[PDB]
This record gives C-alpha cells, structure tokens and sequence, in this order.
C-alpha cells in the first residue's frame, strides 16, 4: 500500500489528509479528484459554503528538501507530502499538521 | 515538521 498525504488552507489553518492505494499507486489526476472530492465534503462538515478547487500543485521532496511542481505520477512516492494551492486564497507559510483519514470524506 | 509553501 501507498500512503499519500495531501494538505490545504482552510480559512488559514492547514488540513491534511491521509489517502491509501493499492501497491501500484494513484495517478496525479486521480489523485486531484479524490482530494477535491474529500476537502469540499470537508469545508461542508466544516460550515464554509464556497467550494474547493485546486488551481496549482506541489510535492515535497525529501531528497533536496524543497517543494517541487506536480506533473507527473513517478513524482508520487511511498509517504509522499502533496500541497494543494486554491484560487481567491491568502496562502501563507504554516505547520502542516499530522492528516485524518481522507477515505470517509470521499463521498 | 512541514512547513507550508508560498507560491
Ligand atoms: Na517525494
Ligand atoms: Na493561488
């Protein structure tokens, strides 16, 4: 299994969600739609009524220490730190925190 | 651990 950590602003306070796939792993796209899904049924549970969108993608990597452009699937590792940047947002600088599960919020 | 990034 492959575990992929994905992270947001919510009204400045970072979310980050734990997602699980099979040992093959997500592709990038399947990856945005399962995170897009999982945060907007988040801002719901959470009372916000605008809806979440992701307008550019990163990934952290560990080897240079430095927050890399998402394009491709091989970018998508074992335990991998993904940031997702919205559209109308003031994204500034925070701790991550430790994810919740993403798998009941996909519905 | 992570700090979040600025665009
Ligand atoms: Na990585
Ligand atoms: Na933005």
């Amino acid at each position: 299994g492959i575990s992929i950590c994905v992270a947001t602003d919510c009204d400045g306070e970072k979310v980050n969600l734990r997602f699980l796939f099979d040992a093959a792993g997500p592709s990038v796209s399947r990856l945005l739609n399962y995170s897009t899904t999982a945060f907007n049924n988040y801002f719901r549970l959470k009372g916000i009524s605008r809806a979440f969108a992701v307008n550019s993608a990163v990934v952290f990597n560990d080897v240079h220490c430095t927050w890399d452009r998402l394009e491709r699937t091989t970018q998508l590792l074992h335990n991998s730190q993904v940031y997702l940047f919205q559209p109308d947002t003031l994204d500034i600088p925070a701790a991550i925190p430790e994810p919740y599960e993403g798998e009941p919020l996909l519905s | 651990v992570l700090t979040s990034p600025v665009p």
